[PDB]
This record gives structure tokens, C-alpha cells and sequence, in this order.
């Protein structure tokens, strides 16, 4: 039977930043949730819509599995009803979330002496995302009333910044890789959903 | 949008470039501290260089938004830190001329020689010998040499040169709506705006007077039993109702008194409290000395060291070639990166230091999560005020006892007291007089109020009076006795010190109360109690976004 591709967008030797964060669609298969939950300390798992524990009993259409990096203190703004340069600007989550999510620390990989400049986030915006919409345009942001012209320079500035991690941070200035699991049930008779024992 | 919404999208890309710019440059400055070799110093300096620039870069692009319809008081705040001019109102002739006498008084401070008279091929420094000499001896005759000689040859090279630094800064601090270069100092415990915590630039004066003067009574009495004493140590060369020779004082100032404690401990034949050879006795090392200050300062209720803090620091000599500049210092490099270096050996001395930098270290811990711009003590003297009063209380045989450096029995005596009573107030109130008399002639005389060919009579005449100690050998016009310490010709405040020392004792008072202690207010100790843990800590994580005045107000009242 063929399992569910955990194991790529997990070792995925290299993530997405936040701004352009990553989504993969699982298809139709078994979907092994005991390959994560056995799996490591795993510094953030917090499940709202279903409970932990269940997941081998309950099925659902699709599953979507995004995966981006980001500060350590920020992985509170990831959740239903979070205000912040992240929850604004980077990604959303509606309030009726029905998946759930997982972060875990990568110093020791996404980490360079000399700084990691691979990593980017947006802090400036006209208005406020909405639920799981992705932004990528790199127009300069118009802060006073006068028009910039596509140049940068007093009261308009470039969009995005850069973390420049190192492995001499504090624990919430380090990296974190966060994998959120969304779920998803529209009219589909027979979908994937996890293994029974025989 | 009108004109503060953008100020505020103007201070978000500031504190997110600038944080990243201040990590860089302090990692370098660490680095080369560390581990000093060639390549790390123009490493460094690389670093230095660009943070100045883009430090400047930015404070004359943010002169843009004007002060006047900015409402929030932390935007005003952060954009008032960011606009003031400093330097660089001048020309630039005068500029680099201002430069180049501060480096040219600098050099002549570090870098001045006086010699025998009768081995002229004997030069000595002042660090290495003179105040040594001004430490040790107990020879009237060489103190006399030694002080007479310091000012004669070294601070008249001072005096042409000072009379101009004083122009030129009052030019500077006029440009910027000052009034002279004494009100830009005392600039920094103003306060506008706040309708009940308001404070003047001119009131400081008033307080630091109306405070001198309840001082004077134990000043007066400590004064005397200092003259009764050196009486005996200079028979024939005191009157027992006149000033004290100002060379005759502990050191080449008469900054502190602490050096006369041999010549005036009152009960001489009572060893005051020392667990040195207990901690050596227990295999004590390095590390225990930081894991006990650590426990101690989670025994109030305050967090752990970062763990990273375990990693980074160093806290022991670099062994075989690795020189470091051995000097205990508090490392707040930014973005949670917090360090400590110290050079301890086992001692008693090593153990207080660890608390006094732990504290320090504790306080930049709490206020890290402010704006960048706003990441220090509520004012100058807020920092070493916490730093000191963890030594004041961890130094106590109550706590000593307790650690397990002391016997478990250990009776105490009031002649013990008496001495480390008195070992206290040859630094702490030794200093006050000296503090207060010559920031008073440093703001009078930038104020005008002295004229420039009146500078040594009226230092003289503040000296015998409000000091009490007198000159022994006169001196005229071509001298500059002020120029001759530390702070004055390398361009210092002065009256940080006044102010912390007061401050200290306030903060001790007030966490003894929350403790509930009973007896004398030296015996305290705030440990194992978490109301003292928590009346600080709601000072400590405010940074500079309250006033002053009202911080104070949060733990004393
Ligand atoms: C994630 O990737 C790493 C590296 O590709 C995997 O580590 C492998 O672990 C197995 C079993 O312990 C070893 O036989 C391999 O040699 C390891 N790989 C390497 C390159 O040394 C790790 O198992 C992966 N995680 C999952 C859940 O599959
Ligand atoms: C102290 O600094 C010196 C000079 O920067 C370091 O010396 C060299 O550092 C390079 C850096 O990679 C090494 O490749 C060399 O092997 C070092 N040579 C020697 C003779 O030390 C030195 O390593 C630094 N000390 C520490 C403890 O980092
Ligand atoms: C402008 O002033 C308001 C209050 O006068 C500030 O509002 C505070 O915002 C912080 C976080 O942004 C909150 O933690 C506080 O609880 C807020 N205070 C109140 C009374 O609501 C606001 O932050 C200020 N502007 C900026 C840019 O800091
Ligand atoms: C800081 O210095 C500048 C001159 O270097 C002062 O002069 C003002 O500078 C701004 C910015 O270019 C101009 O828009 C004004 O026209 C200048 N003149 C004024 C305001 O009279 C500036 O005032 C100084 N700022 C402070 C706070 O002292
Ligand atoms: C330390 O305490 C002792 C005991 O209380 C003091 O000794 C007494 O002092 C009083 C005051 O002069 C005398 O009347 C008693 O006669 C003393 N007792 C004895 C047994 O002689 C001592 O004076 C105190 N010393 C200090 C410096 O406080
Ligand atoms: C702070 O409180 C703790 C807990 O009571 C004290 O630790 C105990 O002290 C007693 C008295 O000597 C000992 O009998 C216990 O063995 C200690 N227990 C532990 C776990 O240390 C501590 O001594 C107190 N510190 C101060 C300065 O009062
Ligand atoms: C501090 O660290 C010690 C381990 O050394 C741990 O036992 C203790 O619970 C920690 N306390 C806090 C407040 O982090
Ligand atoms: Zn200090």
C-alpha cells in the first residue's frame, strides 16, 4: 500500500521562507501519522481540530502539508486569531482551522557562522492577508503620500528583510521549522485517511 | 498617515537594520577582546566604522519627521534619541580641531612620566608606580613628590589645552539650544510632558544641593575621627582643628579614602569576615562561584541564564597565548546572545564581582524585549546601582553562613560590625564630597560664572570648604588640577556617581521591607524572598520607556 510521502516534506534538505511558504497536496493514500508523533521531542505540536491522538480513526479528502522557517518567538503567531508581523503579512490562519501544527529547532541546520541571508520575510504591506493566501510580488511599499516610482528612498521602502541566523543566538532567535497540517472534507465518499491492524 | 504613522513604519526598519548592524559589531568587538592578535583589531574596527555610519546616516534622515505632532510618547521618545545632532553642528576645522584636543589630552594623561630629582633617569608612569607610591608609602616626604610632581609636570600641560575644549564644547551645546556644555550633561535627567513624573534640567542642581546638606553631620564627624587618627601616623604635620594635607589621603586625588583603613581601623586586633581559604579548602572553582551567584538570583524569583550564557562566556584566563583584556565586564551583544567576561581567580573579591556582573547581566535580560533605541537603565546611574546592590547583599555572614563558606555557629560581635561599618563609609561617603565639589565647579565654570583667571583660587577655595582638605603647596593661574583625573580630560560626567550611590541605599531600603527584615538595615539579605525578586523586576524590565522618576517610583514609592 503506498504511505503517505511524509518523509520528504519533513527531510526536505531545504526549506521555504515564510513569505513563500510551501505546499504539498497529499493524494489519495494510507496516511501514517505514527511516523511523526514517535518520531522527536518536537518543541511545538499543537492540534486544535481534531484531538493528537485520534488521527487513526478519522478520514478526510486532502490533506495539505505547508512547510516554511521562522523566528523562534513567532511560532506563537501561528495559530487561529494571532496579530503580528507574521500573521499579517506572511501567512494566516482562519479561525475555523480544522488541521493543525508542528515546529520544531534546526540550529544546527539552517544556521551559518556569518549569517544565513537564504531567508526572507516580509514586514511591510498595504493591507492584511487572508486565510492561506501567498504573496510574492516585490513592488516598493509607499509609506507617505507621495509616489516612489519603483525606486527606494525616503518614505518608500523594499518590502522584504532577510533573518540573519547565527548559531550564537538565543532560543527564539534561532530558526524553527514549522510543517502545519491542514485537513479537508468537501464531498469525497472514499479518501485518504490512516492504516487499520490485521 | 498624516506625519506618525510614517514615523512608526520609518522606526520599524530602523530597529530591524540597526539590531542587525549593533550584533555584528559587537560580536567583532568580542572577538577581539577574547582573543587580541592584529587582523581582529581592523576586524573590528571594519564593523565599528559601518554601525557609526549608518548610525549617522540615519539620525540626519530622520530629522524629516518633526518632533511637534508626534503624540505617543515612545515614538517622541525613540525619535528624540534618534534626532539629537551631538556633534557635527560644528564646522570642520572645528570639529577636527575639537578632535584633536581630546586626543591630544588623552595621550598626555596615559602617556605622562615624572622622575627623581636626584636619578633623573627614573622616570615613572602613573599607573604603574605613581598611584602606588600615593597607595603604599607612609613617607610624608615621598607622598608630597608624588603628589606635587603629578600636578607640575603633567597637569600644566593640560591647562592651555582645556581652556580651549571648554570653548569649543560650549559652542557645540549652545548650537543645539543648550545654554553651555554643563546643561547638555545634566540634560539627561530631564523629563517633559508626563503631568506628575515632569522633572527640570535645572532642578538637578537644587536636589544634589538640598541632599549634600543633610550629609554634612556624618560627613563632619567621619572627617574628624579620620584627623584624630592621622594624627598619629603624621605627628607634627596636622592641626587638630584645621583641614587634612591633601597628599596624605590614600591616593593621588583623595577620590576615596579607602586606602587609610590600615592607619584607622577602630578595633585592630579583629579580623574582619574573609572565606578565601574556606573556598579553597572546598575545591572551588570558577564555575561553582558563577552556578552559586546563579542560584542566588533564582532564589528571588528571577530566571535562569540563558544556556547559552554557559557556552559563550568566558569566565577563566586563557592559558597559553590567547591575551585577553582581563577586565569583568557584562556582554549584551543582542538578539539573546548574553556573555561574561571575567578573568576570576578564587577569592572572596571574584565571588562579589560575579553577583555585581550578574546583575547586570539580569537587568539587560529584562528589558529585551523593548525597542532597540530604547534598551539601557531608566538613567545613568539606574545600571550599577542594581549591579551593587546584589554585592551589597550577598557579601552578608548571614548568607555567607548559609552557603556553608562560614561555621554554622559563627558568633558575630558589634566590634566586627564597627569595622566593616567603617571599611563601608571610607568608599561610600568618602567619595560624596569630592563627587559633589567637583561637579560644582565643572558646571560653574562652564556656565561662565567663573572667569578663566580664576579657575585654581575658586578650585581651592571649594576644596577647603566644602571637601575639607587643603593644598601644601600653593598654586597659581598656570596649573589645571581638575585635568589631572581620569574623568576630566577624557571628556566624563562626573555626577553618576553622586546620584547611584544614593539611589543604591534607597533600593536596599525598600527590598529589605518587602523581605520583612528586622534587625539594622547592613544585616540584610533579600534572598529566598520573591516579593523583593518581584518589586525589582518591575523596575527592570522598563528600560527607558517611563521616566525615571516614575521607574524609581515602581520599588521605592
Ligand atoms: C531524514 O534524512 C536523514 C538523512 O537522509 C535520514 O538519516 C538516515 O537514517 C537511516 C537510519 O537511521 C540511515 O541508514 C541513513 O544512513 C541515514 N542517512 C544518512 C544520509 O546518513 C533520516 O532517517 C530521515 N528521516 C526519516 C524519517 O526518514
Ligand atoms: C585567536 O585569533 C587568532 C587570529 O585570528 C587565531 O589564529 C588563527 O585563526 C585561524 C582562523 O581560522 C586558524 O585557521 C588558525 O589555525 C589560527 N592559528 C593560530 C596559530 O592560532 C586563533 O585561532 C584565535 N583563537 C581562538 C581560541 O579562536
Ligand atoms: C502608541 O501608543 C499606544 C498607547 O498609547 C501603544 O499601544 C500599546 O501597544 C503595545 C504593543 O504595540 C501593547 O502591548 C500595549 O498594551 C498598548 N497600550 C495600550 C494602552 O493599548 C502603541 O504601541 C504605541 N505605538 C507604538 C508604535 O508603539
Ligand atoms: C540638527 O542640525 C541641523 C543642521 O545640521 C539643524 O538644521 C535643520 O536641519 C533640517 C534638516 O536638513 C532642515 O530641514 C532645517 O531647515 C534646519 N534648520 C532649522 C530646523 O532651523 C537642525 O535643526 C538640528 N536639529 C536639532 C534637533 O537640533
Ligand atoms: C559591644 O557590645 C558590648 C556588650 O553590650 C559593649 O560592652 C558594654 O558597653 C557598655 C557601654 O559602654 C558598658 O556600659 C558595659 O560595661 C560594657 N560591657 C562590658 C562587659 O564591659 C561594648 O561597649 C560594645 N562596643 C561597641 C563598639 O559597640
Ligand atoms: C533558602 O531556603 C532554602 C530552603 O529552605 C534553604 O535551604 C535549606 O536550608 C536549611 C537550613 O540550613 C537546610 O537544612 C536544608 O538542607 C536546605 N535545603 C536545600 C534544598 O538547600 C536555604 O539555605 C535558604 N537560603 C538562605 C540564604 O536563607
Ligand atoms: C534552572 O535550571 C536548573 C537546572 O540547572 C533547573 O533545575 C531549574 O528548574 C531551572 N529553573 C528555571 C526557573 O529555569
Ligand atoms: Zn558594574
Amino acid at each position: 500500500t503506498n504511505l503517505c510521502p511524509f518523509d520528504e516534506v519533513f527531510n526536505a534538505t531545504r526549506f521555504a521562507s515564510v513569505y513563500a511558504w510551501n505546499r504539498k497536496r497529499i493524494s489519495n493514500c494510507v496516511a501514517d501519522y505514527s511516523v511523526l508523533y514517535n518520531f522527536a521531542p518536537f518543541f511545538a505540536f499543537k492540534c486544535y481540530g481534531v484531538s493528537p491522538t485520534k488521527l487513526n480513526d478519522l478520514c478526510f479528502t486532502n490533506v495539505y502539508a505547508d512547510s516554511f522557517v521562522i523566528r523562534g518567538n513567532e511560532v506563537s503567531q501561528i495559530a487561529p486569531g494571532q496579530t503580528g508581523n507574521i500573521a499579517d503579512y506572511n501567512y494566516k490562519l482562519p479561525d475555523d482551522f480544522t488541521g493543525c501544527v508542528i515546529a520544531w529547532n534546526s540550529n544546527k541546520l539552517d544556521s551559518k557562522v556569518g549569517g544565513n541571508y537564504n531567508y526572507l520575510y516580509r514586514l511591510f504591506r498595504k493591507s492584511n492577508l487572508k486565510p492561506f493566501e501567498r504573496d510574492i510580488s516585490t513592488e516598493i511599499y509607499q509609506a507617505g503620500n507621495k509616489p516612489c516610482n519603483g525606486v527606494a528612498g525616503f518614505n518608500c521602502y523594499f518590502p522584504l528583510r532577510s533573518y540573519g541566523f547565527r548559531p550564537t543566538y538565543g532560543v527564539g532567535h534561532q530558526p524553527y521549522r514549522v510543517v502545519v497540517l491542514s485537513f479537508e472534507l468537501l464531498h469525497a465518499p472514499a479518501t485518504v485517511c490512516g492504516p487499520k491492524k490485521s | 498617515s498624516t506625519i506618525e504613522e510614517q514615523a512608526k513604519t520609518f522606526l520599524d526598519k530602523f530597529n530591524h537594520e540597526a539590531e542587525d548592524l549593533f550584533y555584528q559589531s559587537s560580536l567583532a568587538s568580542w572577538n577581539y577582546n577574547t582573543n587580541i592578535t592584529e587582523e581582529n583589531v581592523q576586524n573590528m574596527n571594519n564593523a565599528g566604522d559601518k554601525w557609526s555610519a549608518f548610525l549617522k546616516e540615519q539620525s540626519t534622515l530622520a530629522q524629516m519627521y518633526p518632533l511637534q505632532e508626534i503624540q505617543n510618547l515612545t515614538v517622541k521618545l525613540q525619535l528624540q534619541a534618534l534626532q539629537q545632532n551631538g556633534s557635527s553642528v560644528l564646522s570642520e576645522d572645528k570639529s577636527k580641531r575639537l578632535n584633536t584636543i581630546l586626543n591630544t589630552m588623552s595621550t598626555i594623561y596615559s602617556t605622562g612620566k615624572v622622575c627623581n630629582p636626584d636619578n633623573p633617569q627614573e622616570c615613572l608612569l602613573l599607573e604603574p608606580g605613581l598611584n602606588e607610591i600615593m597607595a603604599n608609602s607612609l613617607d610624608y616626604n615621598e607622598r608630597l613628590w608624588a603628589w606635587e610632581s603629578w600636578r607640575s609636570e603633567v597637569g600644566k600641560q593640560l591647562r592651555p589645552l582645556y581652556e580651549e575644549y571648554v570653548v569649543l564644547k560650549n559652542e557645540m551645546a549652545r548650537a543645539n539650544h543648550y545654554e553651555d556644555y554643563g546643561d547638555y550633561w545634566r540634560g539627561d535627567y530631564e523629563v517633559n510632558g508626563v503631568d506628575g513624573y515632569d522633572y527640570s534640567r535645572g532642578q538637578l542642581i537644587e536636589d544634589v544641593e538640598h541632599t549634600f546638606e543633610e550629609i554634612k553631620p556624618l560627613y563632619e564627624h567621619l572627617h574628624a575621627y579620620v584627623r584624630a587618627k592621622l594624627m598619629n601616623a603624621y605627628p607634627s604635620y596636622i592641626s587638630p582643628i584645621g583641614c587634612l594635607p591633601a597628599h596624605l589621603l590614600g591616593d593621588m586625588w583623595g577620590r576615596f579614602w579607602t586606602n587609610l583603613y590600615s592607619l584607622t581601623v577602630p578595633f585592630g586586633q579583629k579580623p574582619n569576615i574573609d572565606v578565601t581559604d574556606a573556598m579553597v579548602d572546598q575545591a572551588w572553582d570558577a564555575q561553582r562561584i558563577f552556578k552559586e551567584a546563579e542560584k542566588f538570583f533564582v532564589s528571588v524569583g528571577l530566571p535562569n541564564m540563558t544556556q547559552g550564557f554557559w557556552e559563550n562566556s568566558m569566565l577563566t584566563d586563557p592559558g597559553n597565548v590567547q591575551k585577553a583584556v582581563c577586565h569583568p565586564t557584562a556582554w549584551d551583544l543582542g538578539k539573546g546572545d548574553f556573555r561574561i567576561l571575567m578573568c576570576t581567580k578564587v577569592t572572596m573579591d571574584d565571588f562579589l564581582t560575579a553577583h555585581h556582573e550578574m546583575g547586570h547581566i539580569q537587568y539587560d535580560m529584562a528589558y529585551a524585549a523593548q525597542p532597540f533605541l530604547l534598551r539601557n537603565g531608566a538613567n545613568e546611574g539606574f545600571h550599577e546601582a542594581v549591579g551593587e546592590i546584589m554585592s551589597l547583599s550577598a557579601a552578608t555572614p548571614k548568607h555567607l553562613k548559609s552557603i556553608g563558606l562560614l561555621s554554622p555557629d559563627f558568633q558575630e560581635d558589634n566590634e566586627t560590625e564597627i569595622n566593616f561599618l567603617l571599611k563601608q563609609a571610607l568608599t561610600i561617603v568618602g567619595t560624596l564630597p569630592f563627587t559633589y565639589m567637583l561637579e560644582k565647579w565643572r558646571w560653574m565654570v562652564f556656565k561662565g560664572e567663573i572667569p578663566k583667571d580664576q579657575w585654581m583660587k575658586k578650585w581651592w577655595e571649594m576644596k577647603r570648604e566644602i571637601v575639607g582638605v587643603v593644598e601644601p603647596v600653593p598654586h597659581d593661574e598656570t596649573y589645571c588640577d581638575p585635568a589631572s583625573l581620569f574623568h576630566v580630560s577624557n571628556d566624563y560626567s562626573f555626577i553618576r556617581y553622586y546620584t547611584r550611590t544614593l539611589y543604591q541605599f534607597q533600593f536596599q531600603e525598600a527590598l529589605c521591607q518587602a523581605a520583612k527584615h528586622e534587625g539594622p538595615l547592613h544585616k540584610c539579605d533579600i534572598s529566598n524572598s520573591t516579593e523583593a525578586g518581584q518589586k525589582l523586576f518591575n523596575m527592570l524590565r522598563l528600560g527607558k520607556s517611563e521616566p525615571w522618576t516614575l521607574a524609581l517610583e515602581n520599588v521605592v514609592g
